[PDB]
Protein backbone atom coordinates (compact mmCIF):
# COMPACT_ATOMS: atom_id res chain seq x y z
CA UNK A 1 0.00 0.00 0.00
CA UNK A 2 3.19 2.28 0.09
CA UNK A 3 5.01 3.67 -3.07
CA UNK A 4 8.22 3.05 -3.13
CA UNK A 5 9.54 6.66 -4.57
CA UNK A 6 13.51 6.17 -4.60
CA UNK A 7 15.35 3.39 -3.65
CA UNK A 8 18.88 3.92 -3.27
CA UNK A 9 21.54 1.58 -2.75
CA UNK A 10 24.78 2.81 -1.43
CA UNK A 11 22.85 5.35 1.07
CA UNK A 12 20.72 2.51 1.52
CA UNK A 13 18.11 5.10 1.51
CA UNK A 14 13.85 4.02 1.08
CA UNK A 15 12.08 7.15 0.08
CA UNK A 16 8.26 5.61 0.00
CA UNK A 17 5.01 7.35 0.97
CA UNK A 18 1.69 5.89 2.59
CA UNK A 19 -1.45 7.40 3.27
CA UNK A 20 -3.51 6.38 6.23
CA UNK A 21 -7.31 6.02 5.41
CA UNK A 22 -9.25 7.91 7.17
CA UNK A 23 -12.92 7.26 8.32
CA UNK A 24 -16.18 8.93 6.63
CA UNK A 25 -15.58 12.36 7.47
CA UNK A 26 -13.58 15.27 5.16
CA UNK A 27 -10.44 14.67 4.35
CA UNK A 28 -7.77 15.25 6.99
CA UNK A 29 -6.01 12.07 6.40
CA UNK A 30 -2.47 11.88 7.34
CA UNK A 31 0.05 11.60 4.50
CA UNK A 32 3.21 10.09 5.69
CA UNK A 33 6.78 9.45 4.27
CA UNK A 34 7.92 6.34 5.32
CA UNK A 35 11.87 6.75 4.88
CA UNK A 36 14.10 4.07 6.50
CA UNK A 37 17.71 4.77 6.01
CA UNK A 38 20.43 2.76 7.25
CA UNK A 39 24.17 3.71 8.52
CA UNK A 40 26.78 0.70 8.00
CA UNK A 41 28.34 2.39 10.97
CA UNK A 42 32.11 0.79 10.60
CA UNK A 43 32.66 1.31 6.46
CA UNK A 44 35.46 3.65 5.49
CA UNK A 45 35.18 6.93 3.60
CA UNK A 46 36.55 5.41 0.36
CA UNK A 47 34.84 2.31 0.00
CA UNK A 48 37.12 1.07 -2.54
CA UNK A 49 40.08 1.95 -0.44
CA UNK A 50 40.35 -0.58 2.00
CA UNK A 51 43.55 1.64 3.76
CA UNK A 52 41.01 4.47 4.25
CA UNK A 53 39.77 5.59 7.99
CA UNK A 54 37.18 5.18 9.69
CA UNK A 55 33.99 7.83 8.52
CA UNK A 56 32.47 9.67 10.88
CA UNK A 57 30.05 12.36 9.44
CA UNK A 58 27.11 10.78 7.11
CA UNK A 59 25.76 13.40 4.86
CA UNK A 60 22.71 12.33 3.69
CA UNK A 61 21.38 15.04 1.01
CA UNK A 62 17.46 13.26 0.44
CA UNK A 63 16.74 15.40 -2.49
CA UNK A 64 20.22 14.82 -4.13
CA UNK A 65 19.46 10.50 -3.51
CA UNK A 66 16.07 11.13 -5.55
CA UNK A 67 18.01 12.04 -8.55
CA UNK A 68 29.96 11.42 -4.56
CA UNK A 69 31.66 8.33 -3.40
CA UNK A 70 28.77 6.26 -1.59
CA UNK A 71 28.22 4.63 1.73
CA UNK A 72 27.71 0.93 2.28
CA UNK A 73 28.54 -1.67 -0.28
CA UNK A 74 26.24 -3.17 -2.56
CA UNK A 75 25.38 -7.33 -2.86
CA UNK A 76 24.69 -7.24 -6.48
CA UNK A 77 27.96 -4.95 -7.52
CA UNK A 78 31.54 -5.60 -6.83
CA UNK A 79 33.96 -3.03 -4.65
CA UNK A 80 37.39 -4.63 -5.34
CA UNK A 81 40.94 -3.10 -5.15
CA UNK A 82 44.12 -4.10 -6.21
CA UNK A 83 46.72 -5.46 -3.41
CA UNK A 84 50.38 -5.82 -3.79
CA UNK A 85 51.78 -9.06 -2.89
CA UNK A 86 55.50 -10.49 -2.80
CA UNK A 87 57.13 -13.89 -2.43
CA UNK A 88 60.39 -12.00 -2.87
CA UNK A 89 62.29 -9.28 -4.46
CA UNK A 90 59.47 -9.51 -7.09
CA UNK A 91 55.83 -7.57 -6.26
CA UNK A 92 52.66 -8.83 -8.24
CA UNK A 93 49.61 -7.07 -7.65
CA UNK A 94 46.57 -9.18 -7.73
CA UNK A 95 43.27 -8.01 -7.32
CA UNK A 96 41.20 -8.98 -4.09
CA UNK A 97 37.63 -8.99 -3.24
CA UNK A 98 36.66 -7.06 -0.05
CA UNK A 99 33.39 -8.29 0.23
CA UNK A 100 32.01 -11.84 0.03
CA UNK A 101 28.62 -12.97 -1.53
CA UNK A 102 29.12 -10.46 -4.25
CA UNK A 103 31.75 -11.59 -6.49
CA UNK A 104 31.17 -15.32 -5.63
CA UNK A 105 32.72 -17.12 -9.27
CA UNK A 106 28.81 -17.89 -10.15
CA UNK B 1 -12.97 42.16 -48.49
CA UNK B 2 -11.04 42.05 -45.10
CA UNK B 3 -7.29 42.66 -45.09
CA UNK B 4 -5.51 39.53 -42.22
CA UNK B 5 -2.92 37.20 -42.04
CA UNK B 6 -3.10 34.74 -39.71
CA UNK B 7 -0.33 32.69 -38.89
CA UNK B 8 -0.64 29.08 -37.30
CA UNK B 9 0.07 28.44 -33.66
CA UNK B 10 3.15 26.44 -32.24
CA UNK B 11 0.57 24.50 -30.09
CA UNK B 12 -1.36 23.25 -33.21
CA UNK B 13 2.09 22.06 -34.80
CA UNK B 14 2.16 19.42 -32.32
CA UNK B 15 -1.41 19.00 -31.45
CA UNK B 16 -2.62 18.60 -35.04
CA UNK B 17 0.98 17.99 -36.73
CA UNK B 18 0.08 20.12 -39.49
CA UNK B 19 0.25 23.79 -40.41
CA UNK B 20 -2.07 25.56 -42.24
CA UNK B 21 -0.44 29.79 -43.91
CA UNK B 22 -3.39 31.64 -45.12
CA UNK B 23 -4.46 35.24 -45.69
CA UNK B 24 -7.59 35.22 -43.99
CA UNK B 25 -10.47 37.55 -46.09
CA UNK B 26 -13.73 37.70 -44.73
CA UNK B 27 -17.06 39.96 -45.56
CA UNK B 28 -16.22 39.35 -49.44
CA UNK B 29 -18.83 39.48 -52.17
CA UNK B 30 -20.54 36.62 -52.77
CA UNK B 31 -18.50 34.99 -55.82
CA UNK B 32 -17.47 31.65 -55.55
CA UNK B 33 -14.24 29.98 -56.40
CA UNK B 34 -12.00 33.06 -56.13
CA UNK B 35 -8.39 33.31 -56.52
CA UNK B 36 -6.57 33.93 -53.88
CA UNK B 37 -2.54 34.01 -53.97
CA UNK B 38 -0.74 33.62 -50.11
CA UNK B 39 3.12 32.82 -52.12
CA UNK B 40 6.18 32.94 -50.13
CA UNK B 41 10.02 33.45 -51.11
CA UNK B 42 10.18 30.45 -53.16
CA UNK B 43 7.02 30.82 -55.22
CA UNK B 44 4.58 28.12 -53.71
CA UNK B 45 1.32 28.95 -53.68
CA UNK B 46 -1.48 27.59 -51.11
CA UNK B 47 -4.29 25.38 -52.52
CA UNK B 48 -7.68 26.41 -52.64
CA UNK B 49 -9.99 27.08 -50.01
CA UNK B 50 -12.49 24.03 -49.77
CA UNK B 51 -15.38 23.33 -47.22
CA UNK B 52 -15.01 27.14 -46.99
CA UNK B 53 -18.10 29.59 -46.97
CA UNK B 54 -19.64 30.11 -50.12
CA UNK B 55 -23.18 31.71 -48.83
CA UNK B 56 -23.75 33.00 -45.79
CA UNK B 57 -26.81 34.73 -43.82
CA UNK B 58 -24.78 37.06 -42.64
CA UNK B 59 -23.00 37.65 -45.96
CA UNK B 60 -19.43 37.13 -44.44
CA UNK B 61 -17.75 35.26 -47.31
CA UNK B 62 -14.43 34.00 -45.46
CA UNK B 63 -11.83 33.07 -48.37
CA UNK B 64 -9.34 31.41 -46.53
CA UNK B 65 -5.89 30.42 -48.03
CA UNK B 66 -5.86 27.31 -46.64
CA UNK B 67 -2.86 24.41 -47.25
CA UNK B 68 -1.56 21.20 -45.56
CA UNK B 69 1.98 21.99 -45.51
CA UNK B 70 4.98 20.62 -43.57
CA UNK B 71 4.97 21.66 -39.91
CA UNK B 72 9.35 21.72 -40.32
CA UNK B 73 7.86 24.14 -43.09
CA UNK B 74 7.10 27.33 -41.05
CA UNK B 75 10.07 26.33 -38.41
CA UNK B 76 12.93 27.27 -41.10
CA UNK B 77 10.79 30.36 -41.40
CA UNK B 78 10.68 31.53 -45.06
CA UNK B 79 8.79 34.75 -45.38
CA UNK B 80 5.14 34.19 -46.18
CA UNK B 81 3.04 36.64 -48.64
CA UNK B 82 -0.42 37.52 -49.87
CA UNK B 83 -1.43 38.03 -52.90
CA UNK B 84 -5.83 39.10 -53.55
CA UNK B 85 -6.81 39.26 -57.31
CA UNK B 86 -10.21 40.33 -56.55
CA UNK B 87 -12.85 41.73 -59.62
CA UNK B 88 -14.33 43.97 -57.15
CA UNK B 89 -10.81 45.46 -56.28
CA UNK B 90 -8.56 45.85 -58.88
CA UNK B 91 -5.91 46.79 -56.80
CA UNK B 92 -4.10 43.63 -54.87
CA UNK B 93 -4.00 43.23 -51.57
CA UNK B 94 -0.20 42.72 -50.27
CA UNK B 95 0.78 42.01 -46.70
CA UNK B 96 3.99 39.92 -45.18
CA UNK B 97 4.34 37.56 -41.94
CA UNK B 98 7.35 37.09 -40.33
CA UNK B 99 8.96 35.56 -37.44
CA UNK B 100 11.74 37.14 -35.01
CA UNK B 101 15.02 31.59 -25.31
CA UNK B 102 14.92 30.32 -21.74
CA UNK B 103 14.08 26.95 -20.69
CA UNK B 104 10.51 26.74 -19.77
CA UNK B 105 9.53 26.60 -15.72
CA UNK B 106 6.76 24.30 -15.76
CA UNK B 107 6.11 23.62 -12.48
CA UNK B 108 2.90 22.75 -10.62
CA UNK B 109 1.18 23.20 -7.75
CA UNK B 110 -1.13 21.21 -5.33
CA UNK B 111 -4.77 22.24 -4.34
CA UNK B 112 -5.58 24.45 -1.73
CA UNK B 113 -6.98 23.33 1.66
CA UNK B 114 -9.66 25.19 1.77
CA UNK B 115 -10.87 23.38 -1.82
CA UNK B 116 -10.74 20.27 0.53
CA UNK B 117 -12.89 21.59 3.72
CA UNK B 118 -15.28 23.26 1.27
CA UNK B 119 -15.72 19.93 -0.63
CA UNK B 120 -17.32 21.44 -3.84
CA UNK B 121 -14.86 20.92 -6.42
CA UNK B 122 -10.46 20.67 -6.86
CA UNK B 123 -8.54 22.81 -8.51
CA UNK B 124 -4.66 22.54 -10.06
CA UNK B 125 -2.90 24.67 -11.83
CA UNK B 126 0.82 24.26 -13.54
CA UNK B 127 2.39 27.29 -13.19
CA UNK B 128 4.17 27.66 -16.64
CA UNK B 129 6.22 30.17 -16.14
CA UNK B 130 9.47 31.77 -17.13
CA UNK B 131 9.32 30.68 -21.01
CA UNK B 132 9.60 32.82 -24.20
CA UNK B 133 7.81 33.53 -26.72
CA UNK B 134 3.93 33.60 -25.93
CA UNK B 135 3.55 30.36 -27.96
CA UNK B 136 3.06 27.06 -25.88
CA UNK B 137 1.16 24.12 -26.11
CA UNK B 138 -0.31 22.71 -22.11
CA UNK B 139 -2.41 19.58 -22.08
CA UNK B 140 -3.58 17.18 -19.30
CA UNK B 141 -2.80 13.77 -18.15
CA UNK B 142 -5.11 11.13 -16.17
CA UNK B 143 -5.59 7.68 -16.30
CA UNK B 144 -3.27 7.55 -19.56
CA UNK B 145 -5.85 9.18 -21.33
CA UNK B 146 -6.08 13.04 -22.50
CA UNK B 147 -8.37 15.05 -21.01
CA UNK B 148 -11.32 16.48 -23.02
CA UNK B 149 -10.80 20.53 -23.89
CA UNK B 150 -14.23 20.80 -22.08
CA UNK B 151 -12.90 19.72 -18.60
CA UNK B 152 -9.91 22.58 -18.64
CA UNK B 153 -9.26 26.19 -19.58
CA UNK B 154 -5.68 27.35 -20.52
CA UNK B 155 -5.57 31.07 -19.94
CA UNK B 156 -3.57 33.48 -22.51
CA UNK B 157 -0.01 34.12 -21.65
CA UNK B 158 0.51 37.48 -20.40
CA UNK B 159 3.95 39.49 -20.03
CA UNK B 160 6.04 38.78 -16.65
CA UNK B 161 6.94 42.15 -14.54
CA UNK B 162 10.07 40.63 -13.33
CA UNK B 163 10.98 38.80 -16.69
CA UNK B 164 9.81 41.19 -19.78
CA UNK B 165 11.03 38.80 -21.93
CA UNK B 166 9.73 36.02 -20.47
CA UNK B 167 6.17 35.24 -19.86
CA UNK B 168 4.07 33.01 -17.42
CA UNK B 169 0.66 31.32 -18.70
CA UNK B 170 -1.36 29.54 -16.14
CA UNK B 171 -3.77 26.56 -16.41
CA UNK B 172 -6.73 25.35 -14.14
CA UNK B 173 -7.93 21.62 -14.23
CA UNK B 174 -11.36 21.71 -11.84
CA UNK B 175 -12.17 17.94 -10.87
CA UNK B 176 -15.39 16.91 -8.28
CA UNK B 177 -13.13 16.95 -4.77
CA UNK B 178 -14.09 13.24 -4.64
CA UNK B 179 -11.66 12.49 -7.82
CA UNK B 180 -8.53 13.87 -6.47
CA UNK B 181 -9.07 11.82 -3.21
CA UNK B 182 -8.49 8.17 -5.13
CA UNK B 183 -4.96 8.15 -7.05
CA UNK B 184 -5.56 9.45 -10.67
CA UNK B 185 -1.23 10.90 -10.72
CA UNK B 186 -3.15 13.82 -12.43
CA UNK B 187 -0.12 14.44 -14.99
CA UNK B 188 0.96 17.60 -16.30
CA UNK B 189 2.19 17.80 -19.94
CA UNK B 190 3.51 20.77 -22.10
CA UNK B 191 5.50 21.45 -25.08
CA UNK B 192 7.47 24.89 -25.76
CA UNK B 193 11.01 25.53 -28.28
CA UNK B 194 13.62 25.59 -26.02
CA UNK B 195 12.86 22.30 -24.57
CA UNK B 196 15.14 18.88 -25.03
CA UNK B 197 12.47 16.07 -25.70
CA UNK B 198 9.13 18.61 -26.41
CA UNK B 199 7.73 17.30 -23.66
CA UNK B 200 8.30 17.76 -19.90
CA UNK B 201 6.22 15.87 -17.76
CA UNK B 202 4.81 17.00 -14.55
CA UNK B 203 3.04 14.75 -11.97
CA UNK B 204 0.87 15.73 -8.96
CA UNK B 205 -1.24 13.56 -6.85
CA UNK B 206 -2.30 12.85 -3.37
CA UNK B 207 0.67 10.41 -2.44
CA UNK B 208 3.00 13.00 -3.45
CA UNK B 209 2.39 16.35 -1.62
CA UNK B 210 3.71 18.30 2.02
CA UNK B 211 3.14 15.44 4.37
CA UNK B 212 1.14 15.34 8.25
CA UNK B 213 3.71 12.35 9.26
CA UNK B 214 7.32 12.44 9.28
CA UNK B 215 8.92 8.81 11.13
CA UNK B 216 12.77 8.93 9.99
CA UNK B 217 13.86 5.68 11.22
CA UNK B 218 17.95 4.98 11.96
CA UNK B 219 19.58 1.92 13.07
CA UNK B 220 22.90 1.93 14.53
CA UNK B 221 23.51 -1.45 12.42
CA UNK B 222 26.80 -3.01 12.75
CA UNK B 223 26.42 -5.74 9.98
CA UNK B 224 27.34 -3.66 6.96
CA UNK B 225 27.10 -4.28 3.99
CA UNK B 226 24.23 -5.72 2.80
CA UNK B 227 22.06 -2.76 1.73
CA UNK C 1 15.65 31.87 -7.31
CA UNK C 2 12.35 33.29 -6.26
CA UNK C 3 8.97 32.80 -4.28
CA UNK C 4 5.90 33.20 -6.20
CA UNK C 5 2.42 32.97 -4.55
CA UNK C 6 -0.56 32.03 -6.75
CA UNK C 7 -3.87 34.26 -5.84
CA UNK C 8 -6.57 31.56 -7.06
CA UNK C 9 -9.94 33.75 -7.41
CA UNK C 10 -13.14 32.03 -8.25
CA UNK C 11 -16.99 32.52 -8.69
CA UNK C 12 -17.37 36.34 -9.19
CA UNK C 13 -20.14 36.71 -11.89
CA UNK C 14 -20.11 40.45 -12.88
CA UNK C 15 -16.67 39.37 -14.36
CA UNK C 16 -15.19 42.50 -12.67
CA UNK C 17 -12.56 41.70 -9.93
CA UNK C 18 -9.72 43.59 -8.71
CA UNK C 19 -6.97 42.17 -6.16
CA UNK C 20 -4.36 43.66 -4.44
CA UNK C 21 -1.32 42.26 -2.15
CA UNK C 22 -0.67 43.38 0.97
CA UNK C 23 2.75 43.01 2.92
CA UNK C 24 2.93 43.36 6.83
CA UNK C 25 -0.30 45.15 6.66
CA UNK C 26 0.82 47.74 4.32
CA UNK C 27 -0.13 48.13 0.39
CA UNK C 28 2.71 46.93 -2.04
CA UNK C 29 3.43 48.55 -5.30
CA UNK C 30 0.81 47.40 -8.48
CA UNK C 31 4.65 46.35 -10.22
CA UNK C 32 5.21 43.11 -8.15
CA UNK C 33 2.40 41.91 -8.69
CA UNK C 34 0.09 41.03 -11.98
CA UNK C 35 -3.42 40.02 -12.14
CA UNK C 36 -5.23 38.09 -15.32
CA UNK C 37 -8.15 39.31 -16.84
CA UNK C 38 -11.06 37.27 -15.91
CA UNK C 39 -12.94 34.47 -18.34
CA UNK C 40 -15.54 31.67 -17.28
CA UNK C 41 -14.88 28.35 -15.68
CA UNK C 42 -16.30 25.47 -18.03
CA UNK C 43 -18.19 24.11 -14.85
CA UNK C 44 -19.95 27.37 -14.12
CA UNK C 45 -20.68 29.79 -17.25
CA UNK C 46 -21.95 32.29 -14.96
CA UNK C 47 -18.93 32.32 -12.60
CA UNK C 48 -15.19 33.93 -14.15
CA UNK C 49 -11.84 32.89 -12.54
CA UNK C 50 -8.87 35.58 -12.56
CA UNK C 51 -5.64 34.90 -11.08
CA UNK C 52 -3.21 37.21 -9.08
CA UNK C 53 0.49 36.36 -9.04
CA UNK C 54 3.08 38.18 -7.18
CA UNK C 55 7.03 37.42 -7.72
CA UNK C 56 9.13 37.58 -4.40
CA UNK C 57 12.54 36.99 -3.22
CA UNK C 58 13.23 33.31 -1.37
CA UNK C 59 14.75 34.74 1.11
CA UNK C 60 12.25 37.07 2.02
CA UNK C 61 9.76 33.96 2.14
CA UNK C 62 11.89 32.04 4.66
CA UNK C 63 11.67 34.72 6.87
CA UNK C 64 7.56 35.14 8.23
CA UNK C 65 5.95 37.25 6.00
CA UNK C 66 2.08 37.81 5.81
CA UNK C 67 1.97 38.73 1.75
CA UNK C 68 -1.63 38.89 2.02
CA UNK C 69 -3.71 39.15 -1.00
CA UNK C 70 -6.87 40.36 -1.15
CA UNK C 71 -9.71 40.09 -3.96
CA UNK C 72 -12.89 43.12 -4.33
CA UNK C 73 -16.04 42.24 -5.29
CA UNK C 74 -19.55 43.65 -5.24
CA UNK C 75 -21.03 39.98 -4.81
CA UNK C 76 -19.16 39.71 -1.41
CA UNK C 77 -20.69 40.07 1.61
CA UNK C 78 -18.13 42.81 2.86
CA UNK C 79 -17.05 43.37 -0.16
CA UNK C 80 -13.90 42.80 0.56
CA UNK C 81 -11.91 39.59 1.36
CA UNK C 82 -8.33 39.08 2.90
CA UNK C 83 -6.48 35.64 2.86
CA UNK C 84 -3.22 35.34 4.01
CA UNK C 85 -0.31 32.31 3.89
CA UNK C 86 3.07 32.10 5.60
CA UNK C 87 5.92 29.66 5.57
CA UNK C 88 4.33 27.38 8.37
CA UNK C 89 0.87 28.40 7.10
CA UNK C 90 -0.27 24.50 6.77
CA UNK C 91 -0.71 21.51 8.81
CA UNK C 92 1.36 21.40 11.87
CA UNK C 93 3.38 18.90 10.39
CA UNK C 94 3.87 16.08 13.41
CA UNK C 95 7.13 14.48 13.58
CA UNK C 96 7.72 10.60 14.50
CA UNK C 97 11.41 10.32 14.83
CA UNK C 98 12.64 7.60 15.70
CA UNK C 99 16.69 6.36 16.40
CA UNK C 100 18.26 2.56 16.95
CA UNK C 101 21.14 1.62 18.56
CA UNK C 102 20.52 -2.23 17.99
CA UNK D 1 -18.91 29.11 20.90
CA UNK D 2 -18.97 25.79 21.95
CA UNK D 3 -16.34 24.24 23.04
CA UNK D 4 -17.18 21.26 20.67
CA UNK D 5 -17.29 23.94 17.92
CA UNK D 6 -13.65 24.91 18.26
CA UNK D 7 -12.44 21.54 18.33
CA UNK D 8 -14.08 21.29 14.47
CA UNK D 9 -11.77 24.35 13.63
CA UNK D 10 -14.14 26.58 12.05
CA UNK D 11 -12.01 29.46 10.31
CA UNK D 12 -14.07 32.14 12.43
CA UNK D 13 -12.77 35.46 10.87
CA UNK D 14 -12.57 38.51 11.84
CA UNK D 15 -13.57 42.00 10.41
CA UNK D 16 -13.27 45.67 11.70
CA UNK D 17 -14.70 48.80 9.65
CA UNK D 18 -12.57 52.17 9.89
CA UNK D 19 -11.37 54.69 7.85
CA UNK D 20 -7.46 55.08 8.63
CA UNK D 21 -7.39 51.47 7.16
CA UNK D 22 -5.98 51.62 3.40
CA UNK D 23 -8.57 48.94 2.22
CA UNK D 24 -11.53 50.15 5.38
CA UNK D 25 -11.47 46.50 6.27
CA UNK D 26 -8.94 43.97 7.32
CA UNK D 27 -9.52 39.84 7.83
CA UNK D 28 -7.19 37.81 10.70
CA UNK D 29 -7.68 33.86 11.14
CA UNK D 30 -7.97 31.70 14.11
CA UNK D 31 -8.26 28.38 14.28
CA UNK D 32 -7.45 24.99 16.36
CA UNK D 33 -4.07 24.92 13.95
CA UNK D 34 -3.04 28.07 14.62
CA UNK D 35 -0.33 27.27 17.24
CA UNK D 36 1.06 23.60 18.16
CA UNK D 37 4.48 24.66 16.06
CA UNK D 38 5.94 21.60 14.75
CA UNK D 39 5.76 19.31 17.69
CA UNK D 40 7.86 16.52 17.88
CA UNK D 41 8.57 12.80 19.02
CA UNK D 42 11.90 10.96 19.17
CA UNK D 43 12.06 7.12 20.38
CA UNK D 44 15.36 5.79 21.86
CA UNK D 45 15.13 2.39 21.51
CA UNK D 46 17.69 -0.33 21.86
C1 LIG E 1 39.03 6.61 -3.77
O1 LIG E 1 37.93 7.00 -4.57
C2 LIG E 1 38.36 7.45 -5.86
C3 LIG E 1 37.17 8.10 -6.52
O2 LIG E 1 36.95 9.41 -6.01
C4 LIG E 1 38.92 6.27 -6.65
O3 LIG E 1 40.16 6.63 -7.25
C5 LIG E 1 40.22 6.13 -8.61
O4 LIG E 1 39.12 5.24 -8.94
C6 LIG E 1 39.16 4.74 -10.28
C7 LIG E 1 37.91 3.91 -10.47
O5 LIG E 1 37.84 2.86 -9.52
C8 LIG E 1 40.44 3.95 -10.51
O6 LIG E 1 40.49 3.50 -11.86
C9 LIG E 1 41.65 4.82 -10.20
O7 LIG E 1 42.84 4.05 -10.32
C10 LIG E 1 41.55 5.39 -8.79
N1 LIG E 1 42.67 6.28 -8.52
C11 LIG E 1 43.84 5.85 -8.04
C12 LIG E 1 44.89 6.90 -7.82
O8 LIG E 1 44.05 4.67 -7.78
C13 LIG E 1 39.11 5.05 -5.76
O9 LIG E 1 37.85 4.42 -5.54
C14 LIG E 1 39.74 5.41 -4.41
N2 LIG E 1 41.16 5.66 -4.55
C15 LIG E 1 42.10 4.74 -4.30
C16 LIG E 1 43.52 5.18 -4.49
O10 LIG E 1 41.81 3.61 -3.93
C1 LIG F 1 5.79 5.07 10.19
O1 LIG F 1 4.44 5.15 10.71
C2 LIG F 1 3.53 4.16 10.19
C3 LIG F 1 2.19 4.43 10.83
O2 LIG F 1 1.89 5.81 10.88
C4 LIG F 1 4.06 2.76 10.48
O3 LIG F 1 3.19 1.79 9.90
C5 LIG F 1 5.46 2.60 9.91
O4 LIG F 1 5.98 1.32 10.24
C6 LIG F 1 6.37 3.69 10.47
N1 LIG F 1 7.72 3.55 9.94
C7 LIG F 1 8.67 2.83 10.55
C8 LIG F 1 10.00 2.80 9.86
O5 LIG F 1 8.46 2.24 11.60
C1 LIG G 1 4.54 6.87 15.20
O1 LIG G 1 3.17 6.95 15.65
C2 LIG G 1 2.48 5.72 15.46
C3 LIG G 1 1.01 5.97 15.74
O2 LIG G 1 0.38 6.69 14.69
C4 LIG G 1 3.10 4.64 16.35
O3 LIG G 1 2.44 3.40 16.14
C5 LIG G 1 4.58 4.49 16.02
O4 LIG G 1 5.19 3.56 16.90
C6 LIG G 1 5.31 5.84 16.07
N1 LIG G 1 6.68 5.69 15.60
C7 LIG G 1 7.74 5.55 16.41
C8 LIG G 1 7.46 5.56 17.88
O5 LIG G 1 8.88 5.43 15.97
C1 LIG H 1 5.01 9.54 18.57
O1 LIG H 1 3.82 10.32 18.17
C2 LIG H 1 2.69 9.58 17.68
C3 LIG H 1 1.61 10.58 17.37
O2 LIG H 1 0.74 10.76 18.49
C4 LIG H 1 2.26 8.56 18.72
O3 LIG H 1 1.13 7.83 18.26
C5 LIG H 1 3.43 7.63 18.99
O4 LIG H 1 3.07 6.61 19.92
C6 LIG H 1 4.60 8.44 19.55
N1 LIG H 1 5.71 7.57 19.89
C7 LIG H 1 6.45 7.73 20.98
C8 LIG H 1 7.55 6.73 21.19
O5 LIG H 1 6.25 8.64 21.78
Amino acid sequence: ERIVLVDNKCKCARITSRIIRSSEDPNEDIVERNIRIIVPLNNRENISDPTSPLRTRFVYHLSDLCKETCYTYDRNKCYTAVVPLVYGGETKMVETALTPDACYPD
Amino acid sequence: IRVFAIPPSFASIFLTKSTKLTCLVTDLTTYDSVTISWTRQNGEAVKTHTNISESHPNATFSAVGEASICEDDWNSGERFTCTVTHTDLPSPLKQTISRPLHRPDVYLLPPAREQLNLRESATITCLVTGFSPADVFVQWMQRGQPLSPEKYVTSAPMPEPQAPGRYFAHSILTVSEEEWNTGETYTCVVAHEALPNRVTERTVDKSTGKPTLYNVSLVMSDTAGTC
